[PDB]
């Protein structure tokens, strides 16, 4: 699908000829098939279209998840490009002895927006985040932490295309980072529930404090525009950094990520 | 083993004590699975696997909070050579000292459970209890937890006048015999008072030294040491600490009742 | 933070303080200072002021890092359908509310007490 | 602040521990009552209810209902909390 | 040696302090280290101390200031309440950001003064929470008004729209029985360490 | 008043090095310097321990030969005989030195060079061959020459073994063989550690010697 | 300090992994590196806290019911589970399923075969998680026996943190219903830390993290490598683990 990775030669920075097929390649014939397998019709369309008309639905889940593991997907290897640090078919596994290591996340920066243009978005990282250094801190930690299939977004706050504010937030196996799709269905299916136990207070509180959650300062609901993914997952990294080694793979996509696709996909503030 | 559990019907479920067999079951083979867990300290431990005094460390001494003396306030001065320095407003006790006069404890406490004394362990404070009288199974030998009532060496004929004794083997066989009334009623006095707590027992100490036994004791930077024949420098506030010289002296003791009855089957 | 201050094994123990986390020791200002005392040691940084900033701003990023993977663990718990009958601040309102119930009757009582 | 040392005393002990109970019910209702009437003329239904419940109060007896260990305390814990020199 | 040993353990990490553990004044962060136990070393009463501690404690954490004193007694107060505090601080989960336009001083002769937050919150600003339900803009939070409002273990600054009549006037001074809902919009730090929290009371 | 040794402590002659010292220098009743660094030369085994014969050949090589003979005479008369014999022995031999009329022992010159001169660099040599069995026991012998005697003590006292080294120190692989010997006329080796680190009186609290037994275990007896 | 465990020929498994189902390499990327890591990790979180004492799976029993310190449970619950999962695959320490099992089976599941049973077993391992996971079979109080899933570290034991279907997607009314019936139980449990009572044991635990299957699998076949495990599995284990 993407133009920047090819199944002969990967990146010279994060993957090797084996691992990155074993992390991409593979993994998209994968979902494709199994899509396939699931939806008669083989046009492949917007994948964010199909997952609206397919969500908040039991019978129509497994095609939604699969949509959105592909897009995910996606969506991080636009964002990655090459690097300057040498492949890890070269460089030795790390050991139990890289958990004790502390990381340099707090005290160094590296590759920022501004040494290729970009200042408008470091600017605009800078205003949520407080810092470059910060923004770092909270997108790397974030992504270990999720531990297992999952993906870290930054985000942009959609209230033309406005935009409020810049946020980070983690999604695991096939969650969406759009909260539009997803916002209120279990509210929705908390009313279901109760209105059957009536056909057959504490219910209405909890019901309220949903409600709160889910809406916004002023508009109906809200929506994040997405800027840049990461993905969590063992898929991806155990081939090549092994198991200790997920920080450092985290270390070097932060290293080759492309900051004017993020740029682009920023839109114009308010 | 289980001989009552009544079993339930195989169409019902589980029965309480039938499920709780289960969870034993459980626990015996598959629950400690995961991992398992090196240098931890079980308090437990100490009294049923207490190490030999050659393989005591200065550093484990320290661990156990020997080393922690009463306070700087609460200071006799006749206890000076044995304490390091002063800190958080508390003395220090010197610990090399501890473990050169626990060895020397330990070695005199082997030699009577060899000649086949009777070691008799004293501790009235609260949690020692368990520990002393584990201490007191190990060797062949005796302890009180509950008060001391003076006068039991002293005065042993209206005290301990109306307990059975008995007689013993070379080995530790009850070989029972009537013992004669004139045979019963003499004292039966200790080859080795240790206490854990010699300043709160001072009158136990006083007749050990007036009845002819020697006598060993755990000295805290506020204890007089010269009231007994053997002193220990160390921290008898605390229960692990003095758990652990108890447990030793147990283990020393042990070793040389294991040598005595080797040496009686040769 | 609590602290357990019963000692296992100071013996068996076997930091090296090029890094702070170390296995048996937990993260604290403890392991903090080791790390200055070993950097002062060194010469690394010759000053000790400088050694012992250094090692605070090793810890902040351990400690952020350990904030992060327990609300990253919440969150996925809480998409995965798991399920907590009392949160912490849940429990902490409830005792409250005991202490309130208490207080409530006795206070009536002297109310009544003042009256009369 | 100037702390105060005892010197060595032969017994610590308190020679009456209050033991400051509660106030009796019937003797506040009377209370109040008496209250009620130096207002409102001498026997207004005002104080209609507190007139009989003063009465279900005090229908056994006079009083409705019918020791803090303080000095087993300071007893036992003398010798402790003395400042009291080695022997 | 011994000394070197003395120097690292346990109790010496435990930086001495002789401030009062009943303190009436105002409590604007903790006072002492808190000090737990397991359960198996409470069962023999071994806290790590110079001493055995009495039997009728039985909670697991405790406050000292003094391992022995003249009186023959540690200087001791069974509670260690302040952890709780941060957790459910964690919990609710508002970051601490300064106010003030400042760089976070956690990133980059002795100053005494609290750096940045005193470590009750290591969070970052920057990130959201996502749910089942979904993502969650509004922190929900149970606290009592008093008369401010207890919002899990931190008094904190109230606002509303209209002044509710029907709940405050029928017990107004035994607001703290019932338990109201709050948003709360932001956490600040003032020099002082105090956690100026800004709770909205809903309804 | 003694100590545990730290947990990180290793016995230095490791257990193939031991066994390559006993294959080398164990000498029959004409044993030679020469025969030792025959043997050296020749042993067949591991690699570590054929690097670290390989060193210590090196170093004899290095040392003076003259010297290193008239020791390897010494050593055997000494142990067959008593102390005080033996002592007569090696002052006779120190008088020799001192005084070579053979001019066979190049000792004065070589002392210079090191202790008086510098530190550094080893002595050239200017004698290197094998000395005759007669002229060793010249050289390691007393005449009427010269009157030799020692300081009389106030026990003048004589014995062919110490009488309390063997209560009061790590007991020798040879004791431990024998007992294993006695044991046979079932035996494992936690027994024997037993006997040896708690029925022994005097080796009850003796500091590495169970550990010292297991290394005997390992190098000479089987399963 | 908590270490991985000492397992029987393990020199053995070393060169060759397990015949069947996980080789060389791919029995170190799950057992001799990941459970390593995994201990590593635990004892980080718990290096001067109670927990330190206490074992895996006792941790995770205690643990469950906080909300915070989730990463602890995670890590506790991965710990014991992956051990499980090994014990299962170990050669020795053939056997066949036992007499009593089978017939425990057939009272389950309407009278139905052990392949029948496995290809339900892997039916749902490949419908339910996505991503991570754990397959177990397990027993509870009633004597019959169960499939359960869960998606990343979802314990067996303990209802709460069965961590059984992910509402990260859309759910079921049916589902949604379960759920909110569960919750219902455990508000009625009323104890302080609010933990109810459950009796729930696993029998056949198998790992659907990709630690196991990704080297020698690849990231698809993840179904045909737990039908590998199932195929060849210690079944004198899985017996040992069944009666009451
Ligand atoms: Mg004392």
């Amino acid at each position: 699908a993407l133009e920047h990775l090819k199944e002969g030669a990967p990146l010279k920075g994060l993957f090797s000829i084996e691992g990155l097929q074993k992390a991409w390649f593979d993994r998209v014939k994968y979902l494709d098939a199994k899509l396939n397998d699931c939806t008669n019709e083989a046009q492949q369309k917007p994948l964010e279209t199909l997952i609206h008309e397919n969500s908040k639905s039991a019978s129509k889940k497994h095609i939604v998840n699969y949509a959105s593991s592909l897009y995910n997907l996606k969506f991080s290897m636009s964002s990655l490009q090459g690097c300057i640090r040498t492949p890890p078919e070269e460089c030795p596994r790390l050991g139990p002895e890289a958990l004790l290591q502390t990381p340099d996340f707090n005290r160094t920066i590296s590759n920022e927006p501004l040494t290729t243009g970009n200042e408008r978005l470091q600017a605009a990282l800078i205003s949520s985040f407080g810092s470059l250094m910060e923004f770092r801190t909270l997108l790397i930690n974030s992504n270990l932490a999720i531990s297992g299939d999952g993906f870290t977004w930054l985000v942009a706050r959609r209230q033309d295309i406005e935009y409020d504010k810049l946020f980070i937030l983690n999604t695991y196996n096939a969650g969406t980072p759009f909260n539009f799709s997803t916002s209120g269905v279990m509210n929705e299916l908390n009313n279901q529930y109760t209105n059957m136990e009536k056909q057959r207070a504490k219910q209405a509180k909890t019901k309220f404090i949903y409600e709160t959650q889910q809406k916004g300062f002023s508009g109906k609901e809200v929506s994040y525009i997405p800027l840049l993914a990461i993905d969590a997952s063992p898929k991806t990294w155990l081939t090549d950094y092994g198991v200790f080694g997920k920080r450092e793979y985290l270390e070097r996509v932060w290293d080759s990520i492309e900051w004017k696709i993020v740029e682009s996909r920023l839109p114009q503030r308010t | 083993p289980y001989p009552n559990l009544i079993p339930s019907a195989n169409d019902k479920p589980y029965s309480s004590q039938e499920l709780f067999l289960r969870q034993l079951n459980h626990s015996m083979r598959t629950a400690k699975l995961g991992a398992t867990i090196s240098k931890v300290y079980y308090p437990h431990k100490d009294i049923f696997y207490p190490p030999l005094p050659e393989n005591i460390t200065v550093e484990s001494l320290m661990s156990a909070g020997v080393h922690l003396g009463q306070s700087t306030s609460l200071w006799r001065s006749s206890t000076q050579s044995y304490i390091y320095g002063e800190y958080k407003g508390i003395h220090i006790i010197d610990l090399n000292q501890t473990l050169s006069y626990l060895k020397r404890a330990a070695k005199v406490v082997e030699g009577v459970s060899e000649s086949g004394g009777i070691i008799l362990f004293l501790g009235t404070r609260q949690g020692q209890k368990r520990g002393l009288e584990e201490a007191a199974k190990k060797t062949h030998g005796y302890y009180v937890s509950t008060r001391w009532i003076p006068g039991t060496l002293t005065n042993s004929t209206e005290i301990s006048g109306i307990w059975e004794k008995q007689e013993i083997d070379s080995n530790d066989n009850p070989t029972e015999r009537a013992l004669s009334p004139n045979e019963t009623s003499k004292q039966v006095k200790p080859d080795l008072l240790v206490v854990l707590n010699p300043t709160e027992n001072r009158n136990a100490l006083l007749e050990a030294i007036k009845s002819r036994v020697p006598t060993i004791a755990i000295i805290d930077t506020d204890s007089e040491p010269s009231l007994v024949t053997y002193p220990i420098p160390g921290n008898d506030d605390s229960l692990r600490s003095v758990n652990f010289l108890l447990g030793v002296l147990a283990r020393a003791g042990q070793r040389g009742l294991q040598n005595r009855l080797a040496r009686n089957n040769e | 933070r609590p602290k357990i201050l019963v000692e296992n094994e100071i013996g068996d123990e076997n930091y090296d303080w090029s890094h702070m986390l170390q296995i048996g020791r937990p993260l604290d200002g403890e392991s903090v200072i080791q790390r200055t005392m070993y950097l002062i040691k060194t010469k690394q940084y010759g000053d000790m002021v400088e050694a012992y900033d250094h090692a605070r701003y090793e810890f902040y990023a351990l400690r952020m890092q350990e904030e992060t993977e327990q609300q990253v663990a919440l969150e996925e718990a809480e998409m995965f359908g798991s399920l907590f009958g009392v949160s912490a601040i849940e429990h902490g309102i409830q005792k409250e509310q005991e202490v309130l119930d208490v207080w409530e009757k006795k206070v009536v009582e002297e109310t009544e007490l003042m009256a009369a | 602040p100037p702390v105060y040392r005892l010197p060595p005393l032969p017994r610590l002990k308190v020679k009456k521990p209050i033991i400051r109970q509660e106030a009796n019910k019937c003797l506040v209702l009377m209370s109040n009552l008496l209250q009620c009437w130096s207002s409102y003329g001498h026997m207004s239904p005002k104080c209609a209810g507190l007139v009989t419940e003063l009465k279900s109060c005090t229908s056994e007896s006079a009083l409705g209902k019918r020791k803090s260990n303080i000095n087993y305390h300071a007893a036992r814990l003398y010798d402790r909390i003395n400042g009291k020199p080695h022997d | 040696t011994l000394a070197e040993l003395l120097g690292r353990s346990r109790i010496a990490q435990v930086a001495n302090n002789h401030k009062p553990l009943t303190y009436t004044g105002k409590k604007f962060h903790p006072t002492h280290q808190i000090i737990e136990t397991k359960p198996s070393t409470l069962y023999r009463q071994e806290w790590g101390l110079k001493s055995a501690i009495p039997s009728k404690i039985k909670s697991r954490y405790l406050v000292y200031n003094d391992l022995d004193t003249l009186e023959r007694i540690t200087t001791f107060e069974p509670r260690g309440g302040t952890q709780w505090n941060r957790l459910r601080f964690q919990e609710m989960g508002v970051p601490i950001v300064s106010n003030i336009g400042r760089q976070n001083p956690f990133f980059k002769k002795f100053n005494t003064e609290i750096i940045g937050t005193g470590g009750l919150s290591y969070s970052l600003p920057g990130k959201l929470k996502n749910s089942p339900n979904g993502v969650i803009q509004r922190t929900v939070v149970p606290g009592r008004i008093l008369n401010l409002a207890a919002i899990g273990g931190f008094v904190a600054d109230v606002v509303f729209f209209q002044s509710p009549p029907s709940s405050f006037n029928s017990m107004g001074d035994f607001i703290r029985m019932k338990t109201f809902l709050f948003e709360i919009l932001e956490a600040s730090m003032e020099k002082n360490g105090s956690v100026s929290m800004h709770a909205r009371l809903l309804e | 008043f003694v100590s545990p040794l730290p947990k990180d402590y290793v016995f230095k002659y490791s257990n193939e090095k031991l066994n390559v010292i006993e294959a080398c220098f164990n000498l029959s009743k004409n044993g030679t310097i020469e025969d030792i660094m025959n043997n050296l030369r020749q042993y067949e085994g591991s690699a570590e321990g054929k690097a670290f014969a390989q060193e210590i050949k090196t170093k004899l090589l290095t040392k003076s030969p003259s010297s290193l003979q008239i020791a390897l005479r010494l050593v055997q008369e000494n142990s067959r005989d008593h102390i005080e014999s033996a002592i007569k022995r090696d002052l006779y031999t120190a008088a020799n030195m001192c005084m070579n009329q053979d001019s066979l022992v190049e000792f004065s010159e070589a002392t210079k060079h090191k202790l008086i001169d510098k530190q550094r660099v080893p002595y050239p040599w200017t004698k290197k061959e094998q000395l005759f069995v007669s002229q060793l026991t010249s050289i390691t012998s007393p005449k009427p020459s010269l009157p030799m005697s020692l300081l009389r003590n106030t026990s003048n006292v004589t014995w062919t073994q110490y009488p309390y080294h063997s209560k009061y120190q790590l007991p020798t692989e040879q004791e431990i063989a024998a007992y294993i010997e006695k044991r046979t006329n079932k035996v494992t080796e936690r027994e024997v550690l037993n006997h040896f680190a708690n029925v022994i009186p005097s080796r009850r609290g003796k500091l590495g010697i169970q550990s010292l037994c297991k290394i005997v275990c390992e190098r000479k007896c089987e399963e | 300090i908590h270490v991985v465990p000492k397992l029987p020929n393990s020199k053995a498994l070393l060169q060759n992994g397990v015949p069947n189902i996980l080789s060389s390499s791919g029995f170190k990327t799950v057992w001799f590196d990941y459970q390593r890591y995994l201990c590593d990790k635990l004892t980080l979180a718990t290096a001067g806290q109670s927990l330190e004492s206490y074992y895996p799976f006792h941790i995770l029993l205690k643990t469950a019911g906080n909300p915070l310190q989730s990463n602890i449970f995670n890590l506790a619950s991965s710990i014991h589970n992956n051990h499980l999962f090994v014990e299962n695959i170990l050669p020795s320490a053939k056997t066949e399923p036992s007499r009593l099992f089978l017939s425990k089976i057939k009272d389950s599941f309407n009278g139905s075969d052990w392949e029948v049973v496995k290809e339900e077993m892997i039916y749902r391992a490949e419908n339910e998680v996505l991503g991570q996971g754990w397959l177990f079979l397990v027993e509870n109080n009633e004597k019959k026996l169960f499939i359960l899933t869960s998606n990343n570290n979802g314990t067996p034991y303990y209802f709460p943190r069965n961590q059984s279907f992910d509402l990260n997607s859309a759910i079921s009314i049916d589902e949604f219903a379960t759920l909110k019936q569960m919750k219902e139980l455990i508000g009625k449990s009323t104890k302080l830390n609010g933990k109810v009572q459950d009796w729930t044991m696993p029998i056949i635990c198998v790992n659907l993290w990709d630690h196991a299957y990704l080297h020698d699998y690849g990231v698809g076949n993840r179904s045909k490598y737990v039908k590998n495990v199932l195929d060849n599995l210690n079944w004198s284990v899985v017996n040992n683990r069944i009666f009451s």
